[PDB]
């Protein structure tokens, strides 16, 4: 069976089912992948300085390495042994009840004040006669720091005090999920579990992954090293 | 219609009087956006960018497009006119025109130069037969390999006609020479003449393949251009 | 046009450009397709292209009425224009490829430096490229510079106090000023879109922001000025990315005399001196022509090895092959003189033109050597005797083909190209009839 | 509609780019995000790659990433096309008597001319330079 | 703006010191406005070019020139953390209590982005700490909303 | 769903049909829009055509129309698959 | 193998009686104990 055709047929049928799926499941991104059941190689990532936590290493791999390895031809599936960071709002139910608020009010406030608005332009098309200037209007942009999420105004009291999001929750960067924790010879690590795409060559794909990692190595932070704890390709190369 | 959009009810006031969309907004048919202002010699303009279908004919499609536009003439509003600011058809015609010229032109001059030296109309026809046979043969090999009639294959075929003329002269001249210097009959003179050059002609086919074939084994854009000249010339030369 | 330049201004330039072409080039120009709004560096109100359609080749006689000539004249007259950077340029031979001369450089933000820091790292490379006119020329950014934009902050406290939802505020703003696609309707049996937007004269200047009213929860109509506060700042009207990461495309070419390969090697050296977390990659033609370079010597090597081996089997000799293969420069040099004298360029047509001349001069030599060698083998003749008999027997057919060629080419004597392959074959024939006899005797004496 | 270069990049460009994974024979992926409220993401592939397979693989990974884009972009929709602007020819349509705007010309071409040129023998693709009509509601803030 | 005035704005914005110095010699308008009302001093102050700020002020550039929304160069310098340009501007007679159309002072902007040293220099040159924006918010109110205790200690 | 033949044809069928221009080895294209809401555009290809590539090339050209379609039509989802006109067999089921 | 799981029933009458929404009850429960993906933000140039 041509795997490229098999994927197109499977996805054609999935596309009919996609809108029937819950709203939350679609936003997590449904993925259709053709690959081997097991791993080609694992690309381990450790910090020899100790200036980065196990959380920090996983976040760097996700944001600065994974996407490029996932795009590499011959790579069927990439598995992050860890999790990319997310703006974690840790709600306190005592503090929420104290100001008569719910998780609903927290969710409404974030959607309202972490907005990327399309506000249009000054002197936009079609303009009037003898128009002077043409400039983009910049309204609200996405929040960038934990401190900005901190000062999200939830409500204003009768006396004139303000309830901020930092008053009813602990706000920090942290894994989208906290399920996967990797360790290389005791010391903490992240890594990419790379599966070989259906039909693609093992050795040629391995070379292309190394080639892409080599382009990143120069731009690593302090004491971030790559390690190869699992690789099937060296056996193939030497046995031949 | 604009009337229907105008009569959209926004509000009903306390007294019973109405507020419609037309009362708070101008309504008209217009463009989706007003970013572009297209003009053709300071006159309002639009257009159609047309692309050729896979395995189609640039000359037939072009003529067919002009035929369809000509039958829309009587249905156009007042002031509307068709213009052709860009067209690749002119260049395709010329690429074919030069090949037909070079063939006709070649067959004439070979006939003259064959008669100027050998001085008999019987010998002058043998080039006139062989050159057309090989060119028609070349078109069949281009079709088999799955090439098109384009500038690169045709200006490569122009250079090929030069090689075809030689193979015609080399054979006939050597028979006429062997007949002159030994006084042999046409049949035995040919057997001896071919016996002298047959090993060399096979040799030349390999040597010119060695020159022209590796040109086609370049990668990417350059390789694609080089393949057009390579397959045309090697095919034409090998058939000769 | 510069930053904050309107659509009405860009048209006035395009009007003067079209006025020039239909006036001062009425003999050459057929039409001008003036497109305000679009550009090949970026889009917006402050950009435009003019597609100039010319008349037939016949109606434009001489080199003065060709594109290259009209282009240089056009750019001079448009240098006069006040608040614009206007210049004409010919279309590339193959529209499908693009410019297809010089290099295409991608400068990459490799470690989340941001927009404002990559802007400076680019300016540091541009400044360095300017200090090597001998190697690099026309090193420029292929994108728009940062422009003024109207930052407007919604006071969340004031909006909540007056009882105004942010949804209503951002929608009122985005729909009025930006325009909002609502739903589809059917105009005469065809599906078409419905856009709500502010009438032009209420969405032009910052003074107009104050004229927009959002209804509060209590019922009051709150003006936009009550809960808004605005200032000026600089942001990019066209952000670029390459392989996921932020980038800036830099175009350029090798300086006259220098190869495009050298120019790239310097650009690589200059790039290695930029701030940390700033990488680079080669895209487009630079990616293509770097793949070509590696292959070239391997394919040249195979060509000669196969030629040698094929001649070796033909003649049953390791040495005699060389007598044929030495004819290559004799076919080549004629074309090179014809090119340099008349002023042609070494292009892909000319290159395949050389290969055919080499091929046909080799063809002539292969028979001369074959006849010469056979006379020595069969009839037991001497070296000089056999060579002299060979070149005599082969003189007529070589001159017959060569006469047919120069008679076939001289209708072109369009005059410029007419001497190219004409001169290439004249020397190829003249030299080969004298030099091939030499090559055979010199080789068979030594080996 | 009415989006700045940054808004487009942060909400659309980065989201689609992040989902372009497991696609065969990719060389590089350049993208532009400008203040006309537009994004273009060009995926260039290895030479000899089946351009039909290369397009459907890109088309498929976008469709699963469509729920991640904003409401306004999903509504507008996103198009995937093969990139070879090698046109056979460009037919210009003009108005001499000055009875028609470019809006009126484009709409006529779209309604009557375009579909007929598309069905014409040996025509691979047709592209209208300009858009057909749209119902424009020009709001008045003083009246509102 | 003049023909030269345009090249001074581009040069002042860029940071090309030599080009400005020659345009000062050729008598380029030091008070040449942008489309939005930014003088070369605004552009130099915003993008942080100390050399050009000093050279422009030397050639009689207006230190209290304001854009179409009432923002002086001191706003731009204070807001974006350009310490030694705030010093130079205040020394050459910049209005430390300059209100834009929103009633925002340089002290407000410096406090908001949390540039502690600039806030002290502004206060030293007599910045009004009790000054309010259109909403009625002091530089102190901005510090407690951001939760900057270091900044909150100073502003009183 | 719940749209007459005319409205279904004007908003879906024509929008899809007018982008099915220039597909490799396309002989003819029969289509129909009914009062139930259904569209069924059938593209029949030249004998010997690779049916899998034929499917792919239709799916590519369909995604030009997909953005222009109504919101509810996209919610129901649009299928692109190789078809056959006749039933091989009918398998009846009864209760005795 | 099967494991103990905390079954929780929502009395619809008592909810309607007090005037509490059912969506508010399920969101509050789902968000707090499970986690709610609200929207995206920009962490040093990247969407997260
Ligand atoms: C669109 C592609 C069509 C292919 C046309 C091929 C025609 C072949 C006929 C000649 C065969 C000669 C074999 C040597
Ligand atoms: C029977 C003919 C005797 C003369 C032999 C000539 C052999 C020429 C063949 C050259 C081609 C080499 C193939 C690799
Ligand atoms: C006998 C030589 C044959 C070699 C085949 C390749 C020819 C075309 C390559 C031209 C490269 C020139 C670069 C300026
Ligand atoms: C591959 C070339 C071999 C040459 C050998 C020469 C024998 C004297």
């Amino acid at each position: 069976t041509d795997a490229d055709i098999a994927q197109v047929q499977v996805q054609n049928k999935l596309q009919l089912a996609m809108p029937l799926l819950p709203q939350e499941v679609q936003q997590q991104g449904v993925s259709v992948e053709k690959s081997s059941s097991s791993f080609l190689m694992v690309v381990g990532v450790i910090n020899t300085d100790g200036t980065m936590t196990q959380e920090d290493i996983s976040d760097y791999v996700a944001a600065n390495m994974k996407d490029a390895i996932s795009r590499t031809s011959g790579v069927g599936d990439v598995q992050l042994f860890g999790s990319q960071y997310a703006m974690r709002i840790w709600m306190n139910p005592n503090e929420l009840n104290k100001f008569q608020l719910t998780p609903v009010d927290v969710i409404t406030a974030i959607k309202a004040q972490n907005a990327q608005v399309a506000a249009g332009q000054l002197g936009g098309t079609p303009p009037v006669k003898g128009q002077q200037l043409n400039a983009s209007i910049i309204a609200q942009t996405r929040l960038t720091s934990t401190e900005e999420f901190g000062k999200i105004l939830l409500k204003v009291n009768q006396d004139g005090s303000r309830v901020l999001l930092r008053d009813v929750a602990k706000i920090e960067l942290g894994g989208e999920n906290y399920d996967i924790i990797a360790e290389f010879n005791g010391q903490p690590a992240s890594g990419l579990g790379i599966k070989l795409a259906t039909g693609a060559n093992a050795l040629d794909t391995a070379a292309a992954i190394r080639a892409e990692l080599a382009k990143m190595e120069p731009f690593f932070p302090s004491g971030l090293k790559i390690v190869y704890p699992y690789d099937t390709t060296p056996f193939v190369k030497i046995s031949i | 219609s604009t009337e229907e959009f105008g009569k959209i009810l926004l509000k009903v006031n306390q007294d019973g009087s109405r507020v419609l969309l037309r009362d708070v907004a101008k309504i008209e048919l217009g463009g989706e956006n007003y970013d572009i202002i297209a003009e053709f010699n300071g006159q309002p303009a639009s257009g159609l960018g047309i692309k050729l279908a896979t395995g189609a004919n640039a000359l037939d499609t072009a003529a067919a497009i002009r035929a369809e536009l000509a039958k829309m003439e009587p249905f156009f509003p007042s002031g509307l006119k068709i213009v052709y600011p860009y067209d690749t058809t002119p260049f395709v015609k010329i690429s074919i025109h030069e090949v037909v010229k070079t063939l006709v032109e070649a067959i004439i001059l070979v006939f003259l130069v064959m008669y100027l030296f050998l001085q008999n109309f019987r010998a002058t026809l043998i080039p006139t037969i062989a050159v057309p046979v090989v060119l028609l043969g070349t078109f069949a090999v281009l079709a088999a390999f799955g090439f098109s009639i384009n500038t690169l294959t045709m200006f490569g075929m122009v250079l090929a006609i030069g090689l075809l003329v030689d193979d015609a002269i080399v054979v006939v001249e050597n028979v006429e020479r062997v007949m002159a210097e030994e006084g042999l009959p046409p049949k035995e003179a040919t057997r001896k003449s071919m016996g002298q050059i047959q090993g060399a002609l096979v040799g030349i086919a390999m040597v010119l393949s060695a020159v022209f074939v590796p040109m086609a084994f370049f990668g990417g854009s350059t390789g694609a251009i080089y393949r057009q000249f390579s397959i045309t010339i090697v095919s034409a030369m090998a058939l000769s | 046009l510069p930053a904050g330049a309107t659509q009405e201004r860009t048209q006035k330039v395009l009007n003067e450009v079209t006025h020039y072409y239909l006036t001062k080039e009425k003999n050459n120009v057929e039409s001008v397709f003036a497109v305000n709004g679009f550009g090949f560096a970026g889009r917006g109100q402050n950009t435009g292209i003019a597609f100039v359609s010319l008349k037939d080749w016949a109606d434009r006689p001489g080199e003065e009425n060709k594109v290259e000539a009209i282009t240089m004249r056009a750019t001079r007259a448009f240098s006069q224009i006040k608040d614009a950077m206007v210049f004409a340029f010919n279309l590339p031979a193959i529209v499908e490829l693009g410019t297809a001369t010089g290099f295409d450089f991608e400068l990459i933000d490799q470690a989340g430096l941001g927009h404002e820091k990559l802007t400076q790292a680019r300016n540091q490379l541009l400044a360095e490229a300017a200090k090597h006119p001998d190697m690099l020329t026309s090193v420029r950014p292929n994108g728009l510079e940062d422009t003024p934009q109207f930052k407007i902050d919604i006071d969340q406290e004031k909006a909540q106090a007056l009882g105004v939802s942010i949804n209503d505020i951002n929608t009122t703003l985005g729909a009025a000023w930006g325009g909002s696609y609502v739903n589809d309707f059917i105009d005469r049996g065809r599906v078409k879109k419905v856009y709500v937007m502010s009438e032009a004269k209420y969405r032009m200047l910052p003074d107009d922001i104050g004229d927009w009213y959002v209804r509060a929860a209590d019922g009051q109509m709150v003006p936009f000025s009550a809960f808004s506060s605005s200032r000026w700042e600089y942001g990019s009207p066209r952000l670029e990315r390459y392989n996921g990461l932020p980038s800036m495309e830099i175009l350029g070419q090798a300086a006259p005399g220098k190869s495009t390969g050298e120019a790239m090697e310097l650009m690589e050296q200059l790039a290695s001196k930029l701030p940390t977390g700033v990488g680079y990659d080669w895209t487009g033609m630079s990616y293509q022509e770097r793949l070509s370079g590696n292959q070239a010597p391997s394919l040249y090597a195979i060509s000669l090895i196969v030629v040698f081996l094929c001649l070796a089997a033909l003649y049953e000799s390791w040495s005699i092959p060389f007598s044929v293969m030495l004819v290559v420069p004799l076919g080549v040099i004629g074309a090179l003189l014809a090119a340099t004298f008349r002023g042609l360029t070494n292009d892909v047509y000319f290159q395949v033109g050389l290969l055919t001349t080499i091929g046909l001069s080799a063809k002539n030599a292969i028979l001369i050597v074959e006849f010469a060698k056979d006379l020595m083998d069969k009839e037991g003749k001497g070296l000089i005797e056999a060579t002299l008999d060979a070149v005599r027997m082969r003189l007529r057919p070589i001159l017959m083909t060569s006469l047919a060629f120069i008679l076939g080419v001289m209708p072109l004597v369009q005059n410029a190209v007419g001497t190219g392959v004409m001169g290439g074959m004249v020397t190829a024939t003249v030299l080969a009839i004298f030099f091939v006899p030499v090559f055979f005797v010199v080789v068979r004496r030594r080996f | 509609p009415g989006a700045d270069a940054k808004t487009v990049q942060d909400t659309v460009t980065q989201v689609i780019e992040q989902n372009m994974n497991g696609i065969d024979n990719l060389m590089y992926m350049s993208s532009n995000s400008d203040s006309t409220g537009t994004v273009q993401i060009t995926l260039t592939f290895e030479s000899g790659t089946d351009a039909d397979i290369a397009q459907v693989q890109v088309q498929n990974k976008l469709q699963l990433a469509m729920p991640l884009l904003p409401q306004e972009v999903q509504q507008q929709g996103v198009s995937v096309e093969k990139s070879s602007s090698s046109f056979l020819m460009v037919v210009g349509v003009i108005n001499t008597d000055g009875t028609m705007t470019q809006e009126d010309i484009s709409d006529y071409v779209a309604a009557n001319m375009k579909d007929a040129i598309s069905r014409t023998s040996g025509v691979g693709d047709v592209q209208l330079f300009g858009s057909q009509y749209a119902m424009r509601i020009w709001m008045n803030p003083n009246e509102l | 703006g003049s023909d030269l005035g345009k090249k001074l704005l581009e040069a002042a914005r860029a940071g090309r010191d030599d080009e400005v110095r020659i345009l000062m010699a050729n008598g380029a308008d030091v008070n040449a406005a942008d489309v939005v009302g930014w003088t070369p001093l605004h552009l130099a102050a915003y993008w942080g070019h100390l050399e050009i700020v000093e050279v422009l002020l030397k050639n009689g550039a207006d230190v209290n020139a304001y854009d179409t929304l009432g923002s002086t160069p001191l706003h731009l310098a204070a807001h974006f953390g350009h310490l030694e340009i705030v010093e130079v501007l205040l020394k050459n007679g910049a209005d430390v209590n300059a209100k834009d159309d929103n009633g925002i002072t340089p002290l407000h902007l410096a406090a908001n982005r949390g540039h502690l040293e600039i806030v002290e220099v502004l206060l030293k040159y007599g910045a009004d700490v009790n000054a309010q924006d259109k909403f009625g918010k002091t530089a102190f109110d901005i510090s407690i909303n951001n939760g900057n205790e270091d900044l909150a200690e100073i502003l009183q």
